[PDB]
C-alpha cells in the first residue's frame, strides 16, 4: 500500500517525572513501508495506529476525527487541503510577542494549554519562523507535550478537543476553529487570554 | 541408544508406507533416568508431543525452539572440535527422537531448517558464550517475526476483507484465525461465525469457547453438516498448517472437503498462513504424505456399546485415522500472508524472496 | 575450422535426415560440445561477435529440424550464459520495477575461459539430470498405486525403476501407434519386477477410471507451461481431466523452450503416410488423404505438476524458470 | 500552491482532447509528471501529500481504473526514486529524468502489444470482441499489415455505444466486420475461434476490470473452450483482490435502475495477458506486483 510508505519515523522519548518539560519526539531515517497509514501535517508524518485514515474534504478536522479517522494531509503546507482553510487573528502580535522570553495576571493567562508557563508558541507563529524538516522535531514535541498520550494522532485529537473547549469556554465560534493550523489556533487563544487579562 | 517405537495395529494398504504408533505406548520407557542420550528437555517435549498436551503447529513450532534455546544453554564443546559441526551433529538425534515421538510438522521442519543455517553460520573465531547468546537471540527474534508480527499483520489485511452484516465459516482451531476474528469485532466489524468440528480431536471447540469470551455471536456443527449452512454463509476463512510449491494448502483432514463444498455454493475461500509455514515440496494427494494418529481414538460410545471395541480381533478389519489432507490450488480464492493479499499460484515466488 | 566445419554440416543433415542421438539427453550434450568447439575454434574480438556467429550456427540447425527444440534452447542457454558473463566483467529481465527505476563491443581477455567453464558447469549438471529426476520417485508413489503411461520415456523409466526398489506398484503402458514404443517400455519394466500391463491408446479413457495418478515425458516444454508430446497424449491428458486424476511431466530442465504455442503448422512432426496405412492397399491410396502427425499440443490447464533436477512446480511457475534460463531478446534468434 | 486543481483538471482535460489516442492513464501520468514539474516545494513529505491530494482530485475528474493505477504507479515511482537520494534537489532532477524516460517508454506500449501478439491471428480466423478499445485496434491493424485475412465481431455496449465506433474505425481499415447485439454472445460465440479483448485494469490475482460486458463472453468462451486473450498495458497493474462483482469499488463501478459499468474477470476464465512486458499468464501479474513492492 502506497498510503503506508515512510520516508522519516517519529521516536518518542517520555520522562515520568514531568510530562509537560523535557518530553520529545525526534525523526529517525525509515526509507519503508510502515505497517500502519501514515498522517502528513507540516512536512511531519503521523503514524496512524490508533486512528484510521479518511478521505474527503469536510470543513472541520474535528469532522474527521469524530468518526475516529484522520485526514491523509492537511493545513498550509498542502495545497489542496481536506479540511477547509482558514485564518486567525493576532498573528501580528504572536510575532511581536515573539521577542518577549519568559521572564502575576500575564503569567496566569499564558500558562495554557501546558500548565506551566511558557512562551514557545510565540516563537512557534512568529513571522521569522519557516517550516520545514528542521522544525518537525520541535512543533511534534510541542503537540506530544500539550496532549496526555503515547500516539502522535491521539496527542493531535486531544490538542484540538482542547482547543475547542477553551474556544467555548471564551465564548469563540466553532466555525472559526476547524483545526486548519493547529499551532495558529493556540496562539490566538493565547493571545486572546492575556489581552483579555 | 534410542530404540525403534513400534507400529500399533494394522495399516491400510495404502497407508502401509507410513508409520502409526499407540498413544499409551510412550518412548521414554526404554530410556535412562536421568536422561543421558537425550537432553532431558527434548525428552520432555517428546513426552509432550507424543501424548498430544500441544497440538497446534505454531505451538510445537514456540515449543520446539524454546527447548533448543534450553539445550543451546546447557550445551558445552569438546575439546579440539567445532561449535557449527558438533551443535549440529549432537541435535540430529534429538530430532531423531522427536519425530520418532511423533512426525514433525512443516513449520518445525523450517525452524529447524532455519536454526541449522544460523548455526553453521557461527564463525570458528566466534567465543562459545557469545555464540550461544547469540543464538538465543536468533531464536527469539525469529520467534518474534514470523509469530507476532506475521499474525498482526495478517489480521491488519483481513480486516479489510471483513465487513458489517457477513457470515465468516471456520473449521477447526488456528490460533491467526481466532486472532483475526479477535482483532476484527474489536475494531468495530459486527458479523457473526460459524464454527465448523470434526471428530475424534473437535479441536473447533476451542475457537468456540475464545468467540463466546470476545462477545462475538457463534454457531457450532459438525462437518457432515457444512452442506446445509454454506447457503447463508458469506465467506469461508480457513487457516493453513503448511503452503506448498504448487500452490496446494496442506492442513487438517477436512480442510480440502470444506472448499470443495463451498466452491459449489459459489462462496469465496480464504486461507490465511504465515509465510514460514511455505514449503518448498510438492504434493498431489494426501497418501504420499501423511500421519496416522492412534486408530483406537476413533471408538466413540453411541449409547451402551462400542461398536469398534477390540476392533483387532476381526482380521479384514482395519482403522484408518488421517491427520491431514491436501486442497488443489484451484479451490482456493484468495491467501492472505505478512505481504499482502496474494493468489495460491503466488505460493513460489514469496519461496524465491524470502531466500533470497 | 575445416574439422568443425565437417561436424557442423554432419550435425546438420543428421537432424535434417532424422536419426542420431536417440537420447534428448545425449543429443544435449552433443549440442553443448559443437557450442564450445564453435567457441574455442572460431575467431572473434567481443561479445558481439560470438553472440552473432551463434546466432547464425543455431538458426542453421533450428531450420535443419524445427520438431528438435532441444538443440534450440542449448543455443539460447549459451547465449544467455555468454550474456551473463559479459555483464558480470563489463557493468554490474523486463519488469514494472525496471520499468519505474530506468553494449557488447568491448573486449575482455579472460572472457573465453569463464565462457567455457560456465558450458563445462552446464554440461556436469546435464550429467546428473535422471538420477537428480528419480531421487524424487519415492514422494510421489505410494504402496499399490495405479500408474499410467504413454509410449517410451527413459525419464519415467528411471523414475519407476527407481520407486520400485521399495514400493509395490501397478504399471499401465499404452502403446504409442503406430510406432508402438510402449512395447519396449512395458518389457523393460516387467524385466524390473514390475507388474505392467500393455494395452492401446484406444483403451485410454476405457481404464483411466482405475488409474490413480499418470507420469508421462515430453519432447518440449512451452513458455506458458503447455506441452509438446508423442501424439495421443492430448487424449490422455484429457481422460485424466475428465477424472481429476493428477498428471504429472517428469522433463528435465533443457526441454523448456521459450517459444509460445503461437507457432502453426509446424509444431506437429509429419512423416510418411507408409506408417499408418501401408502402401499394399492398392489403388484407394490415389484417392485418400493420410496424415500422421507425430507430436501433439497439450495445454497448460491440463498438467498438474512438473518434476525437474530442481525439483517439483506447478505450470503456472513455468514463465519464472523461463525468465531464469533465457534472455527476452534470443526468443526470436 | 502551483497550478490549484482548476489548472489540473484544466491540463488533464486538454491532454485527452489534444490527442484522442493516447489513453486515461497515459494522460493521468502526464498530468502528474507535469505537476512535479513546478511544485516550488522543498521536502519529500509535502511533495508526495501533494501528489496524493492530485491523484484524489484527478480521479474524481474520471472514475476510471487506469487513472487509479496510474495514481499508485506513480507514487511508487517517486518513494522509489525517494529511496536512492536523500537531498530533495538531486531527488527532484533524478525524477524529473525519470518521469520523462518513463513517459517515453510507455507511449509505445501499444506498439509491442500489437507486436507480440498479431502472431496469435491466423488466416481465416474469427475474432470476438466486446468493445472499443485501442489496444486491439492496434492489434488488428498490425495483424492487416501482416497480409493476413480475417473476420471480426463486436458487440455494440449498449450503455454507450463504443461498438459501432470500433466497427467503423475496422471498417476504415477494409476488415470484414459484424455488429452483434450484446445478448448475442452466447450465440456467436461457436462462430468465433479466439476472443480477444482489452483491460482498464489488471487486478492482483490476474484477473482483468473491464466494460460490464465483459465477464459473460468470458464465461461463454470458457463454456465452449474458446481462447481468451486480454491486451492490456503495464500502468494498469492494480494492487486489488476482489471476490466478486459486488466487491468491486464503488467508485469504478458507477459515474463513469442498477446500471454499472464494469466487471471483473477471474484469472481462470483468461488464457494469456498481452503487455509490454511480454505474453505473460494470469500468474505473472501477481509476480510483478510483489517484485514492485519490495
Amino acid at each position: 500500500m502506497n498510503s503506508q510508505y515512510m520516508f522519516d519515523y517519529p521516536a518518542i522519548n517520555i520522562d515520568v517525572r514531568c510530562h509537560r518539560l523535557l518530553s520529545s519526539v525526534s525523526y529517525v531515517a525509515y526509507n519503508k513501508f510502515h505497517t500502519h497509514d501514515v498522517s502528513t501535517y507540516e512536512h511531519c508524518e503521523i503514524p496512524l495506529e490508533k486512528l484510521r485514515l479518511g478521505f474527503g474534504r469536510r470543513n472541520s478536522l474535528a469532522d474527521f476525527y469524530s468518526l475516529g479517522e484522520l485526514p491523509a494531509s492537511w493545513g498550509p503546507a498542502c495545497y489542496f487541503s481536506s479540511v477547509k482553510p482558514m485564518m486567525y487573528t493576532f498573528q501580528g502580535m504572536a510575532s511581536d510577542l515573539s521577542r518577549f522570553d519568559l521572564t502575576p495576571n500575564v503569567l496566569k493567562a499564558l500558562s495554557w494549554p501546558l500548565g506551566i508557563p511558557d512562551c514557545e508558541i510565540f516563537s512557534i507563529c512568529s513571522d521569522r519562523f519557516v517550516r520545514g524538516l528542521q522544525t518537525r522535531d520541535q512543533l511534534m514535541s510541542y503537540i506530544l507535550r500539550m496532549g496526555d498520550s503515547h500516539s502522535l494522532d491521539e496527542c493531535i485529537v486531544q490538542a484540538h478537543k482542547k482547543i475547542l473547549q477553551e474556544a467555548r469556554r471564551l465564548g469563540l465560534s466553532d466555525e472559526h476553529y476547524n483545526g486548519y493550523d493547529l499551532f495558529r489556533e493556540i496562539g490566538s487563544l493565547v493571545c486572546l487570554r492575556l489581552i483579555n487579562a | 541408544q534410542v530404540p525403534t517405537r513400534k507400529d500399533y495395529g494394522s495399516k491400510v494398504s495404502l497407508f502401509s508406507h507410513l508409520p502409526q504408533y499407540s498413544r499409551q505406548n510412550s518412548l521414554t520407557q526404554f530410556m535412562s533416568i536421568p536422561s543421558s542420550v537425550i537432553h532431558p528437555a527434548m525428552v520432555r517435549l517428546g513426552l509432550q508431543y507424543s501424548q498430544g498436551l500441544v497440538s497446534g503447529s505454531n505451538a510445537r513450532c514456540i515449543a520446539l525452539l524454546r527447548a533448543l534455546q534450553q539445550v543451546i544453554q546447557d550445551y558445552t564443546t569438546p575439546p579440539n572440535e567445532e561449535l557449527s559441526r558438533d551443535l549440529v551433529n549432537k541435535l540430529k538425534p534429538y530430532m531423531s527422537f522427536l519425530t520418532q515421538c511423533r512426525p514433525l510438522s512443516a513449520s518445525m521442519h523450517n525452524a529447524i531448517k532455519f536454526l541449522n543455517k544460523e548455526i553453521t553460520s557461527v564463525g570458528s573465531s566466534k567465543r562459545e558464550e557469545e555464540a550461544k547468546s547469540e543464538l538465543r537471540a536468533a531464536i527469539d527474534r525469529y520467534v518474534q517475526e514470523k509469530i507476532v508480527l506475521a499474525a498482526q499483520a495478517i489480521s491488519r489485511f483481513a480486516y479489510q476483507k471483513i465487513s458489517n452484516g457477513d457470515v465468516i465459516l471456520v473449521y477447526g482451531c488456528s490460533s491467526l484465525v481466532s486472532r483475526i476474528l479477535q482483532e476484527a469485532w474489536t475494531e468495530g466489524r459486527r458479523f457473526r461465525v460459524v464454527v465448523v468440528d470434526s471428530r475424534p480431536w473437535l479441536e473447533g471447540r476451542h475457537t468456540l469457547r475464545s468467540l463466546v469470551h470476545a462477545g462475538v455471536p457463534a454457531s457450532y456443527l459438525l462437518i457432515p453438516a457444512a452442506s446445509y449452512v454454506l447457503p447463508e454463509v458469506s465467506k469461508v476463512l480457513l487457516g493453513a498448517h503448511a503452503l506448498l510449491a504448487n500452490g496446494s494448502v496442506m492442513s487438517r483432514v477436512g480442510t480440502a472437503q470444506l472448499a470443495l463444498v463451498a466452491r459449489a455454493h459459489n462462496v469465496p475461500v480464504l486461507v490465511c498462513c504465515e509465510t514460514y509455514k511455505f514449503c518448498e515440496r510438492v504434493q498431489t494427494d494426501a497418501f504420499v504424505s501423511n500421519e496416522l494418529d492412534d486408530p483406537d481414538d476413533l471408538q466413540c460410545k453411541r449409547g451402551e456399546h462400542v461398536a469398534l471395541a477390540n476392533w483387532q480381533n476381526h482380521a479384514s478389519l482395519r482403522l484408518l485415522n488421517l491427520v491431514y489432507d491436501v486442497t488443489p490450488p484451484e479451490l482456493v480464492d484468495l491467501v492472505i500472508t505478512e505481504l499482502g493479499m496474494i493468489p495460491c499460484s503466488s505460493v513460489p515466488v514469496v519461496l524465491r524472496v524470502k531466500s533470497s | 575450422g575445416s574439422e568443425l566445419s565437417e561436424r557442423i554440416e554432419s550435425f546438420v543433415e543428421t537432424l535434417k535426415r532424422g536419426g542420431g542421438p536417440r537420447s534428448s539427453e545425449e543429443m544435449a550434450r552433443e549440442t553443448l560440445g559443437l557450442l564450445r568447439q564453435i567457441i574455442t575454434d572460431h575467431r572473434w574480438s567481443n561479445a558481439g561477435e560470438l553472440m552473432e556467429l551463434i546466432r547464425r550456427e543455431g538458426r542453421r540447425m533450428t531450420a535443419a529440424q524445427p520438431s528438435e527444440t532441444t538443440v534450440g534452447n542449448m543455443v539460447r542457454r549459451v547465449l544467455k550464459i555468454i550474456r551473463e558473463e559479459y555483464g558480470r566483467l563489463h557493468g554490474r529481465q523486463e519488469s514494472l520495477h525496471k520499468l519505474l527505476t530506468s553494449d557488447f563491443s568491448f573486449h575482455y581477455a579472460q572472457l573465453q575461459s569463464n565462457i567455457i567453464e560456465a558450458i563445462n558447469e552446464l554440461l556436469v549438471e546435464l550429467e546428473g539430470t535422471m538420477e537428480n529426476i528419480a531421487a524424487q520417485a519415492l514422494e510421489h508413489i505410494h504402496s499399490n498405486e495405479v500408474i499410467m503411461t504413454i509410449g517410451f520415456s527413459r525419464t519415467v523409466e528411471a523414475f519407476l525403476k527407481e520407486a520400485a526398489r521399495k514400493r509395490k506398484f501397478h504399471v499401465i503402458v499404452a502403446e504409442c501407434a503406430p510406432f508402438c514404443q510402449g512395447h519396449e517400455m512395458a518389457v523393460n519394466l516387467s524385466k524390473a519386477g514390475i507388474e505392467t500391463t500393455v494395452m492401446t491408446d484406444a483403451a485410454i479413457f476405457a481404464v483411466m477410471s482405475r488409474v490413480n495418478k499418470v507420469i508421462i515425458g515430453t519432447k518440449t516444454i512451452l513458455a506458458n507451461g503447455a506441452l509438446r508430446a508423442v501424439t495421443g497424449t492430448h487424449t490422455l491428458a484429457l481422460a485424466a481431466k475428465h477424472h481429476s486424476t493428477p498428471l504429472i511431466v517428469c522433463a528435465p530442465m533443457f526441454k523448456l523452450s521459450p517459444q509460445f504455442p503461437n507457432e502453426e503448422d509446424s509444431f506437429h512432426k509429419f512423416v510418411a503416410p507408409e506408417e499408418v496405412l501401408p502402401f499394399t492397399e492398392g489403388d484407394i491410396l490415389e484417392k485418400v488423404s493420410v496424415h500422421c502427425p507425430v507430436f501433439d499440443y497439450v495445454p497448460p490447464e491440463l498438467i498438474t505438476l512438473f518434476i525437474s533436477n530442481i525439483g517439483g512446480n506447478a505450470p503456472s511457475y513455468i514463465y519464472r524458470l523461463m525468465s531464469e534460463l533465457y534472455h527476452p531478446d534470443d526468443h526470436v534468434l | 500552491g502551483p497550478m490549484d486543481d482548476k489548472e489540473l483538471i484544466e491540463y488533464f482535460k486538454s491532454q485527452m482532447k489534444e490527442d484522442p489516442d493516447m489513453a486515461s492513464a497515459v494522460a493521468a501520468i502526464r498530468t502528474l509528471l507535469e505537476f512535479l514539474k513546478r511544485d516550488k516545494g522543498e521536502t519529500i513529505q509535502g511533495l508526495r501529500a501533494n501528489l496524493t491530494s492530485a491523484i484524489e482530485t484527478l480521479c474524481g475528474v474520471d472514475s476510471s481504473v487506469a487513472v487509479s493505477s496510474g495514481g499508485e504507479l506513480f507514487l511508487r515511482f517517486i518513494s522509489l526514486a525517494s529511496l536512492e537520494y536523500s537531498d530533495y534537489s538531486k531527488c527532484k532532477k533524478i525524477m524529473i529524468e525519470r518521469g520523462e524516460l518513463f513517459l517515453r517508454r510507455i507511449s509505445l506500449s501499444r506498439n509491442k502489444i500489437a507486436d507480440l501478439c498479431h502472431t496469435f491471428i491466423k488466416d481465416g480466423a474469427t475474432i470476438l470482441t466486446h468493445a472499443y478499445s485501442r489496444v486491439v485496434l492496434r492489434v488488428l491493424e498490425a495483424a492487416v499489415a501482416a497480409k493476413k485475412r480475417f473476420s471480426v465481431y463486436v458487440t455494440e455496449s449498449q450503455p454507450d455505444l463504443s461498438g459501432k465506433k470500433m466497427a467503423k474505425a475496422l471498417c476504415h481499415l477494409n476488415v470484414p466486420v459484424t455488429v452483434v447485439l450484446d445478448a448475442a454472445v452466447g450465440y456467436i460465440m461457436e462462430k468465433a475461434d479466439l476472443v480477444i479483448v482489452g483491460a482498464e485494469g489488471v487486478v492482483e490475482n490476474g484477473g482483468i476490470i473491464n466494460k460490464i460486458g465483459t465477464n459473460q463472453m468470458a464465461v461463454c468462451a470458457k463454456a465452449q473452450n474458446k481462447p481468451f486473450y486480454v491486451v492490456a498495458e503495464s500502468f494498469k497493474f492494480v494492487r486489488l483482490f476482489p471476490l466478486n462483482q459486488q466487491d468491486v469499488p464503488d467508485k469504478f463501478k458507477y459515474k463513469a435502475e442498477e446500471h454499472p459499468w464494469v466487471d471483473y474477470t477471474a484469472p481462470s476464465l483468461i488464457t494469456l495477458l498481452f503487455t509490454d512486458l511480454g505474453v505473460l499468464t494470469p500468474s505473472a501479474v501477481s509476480d510483478e506486483l510483489i517484485k514492485l513492492y519490495l
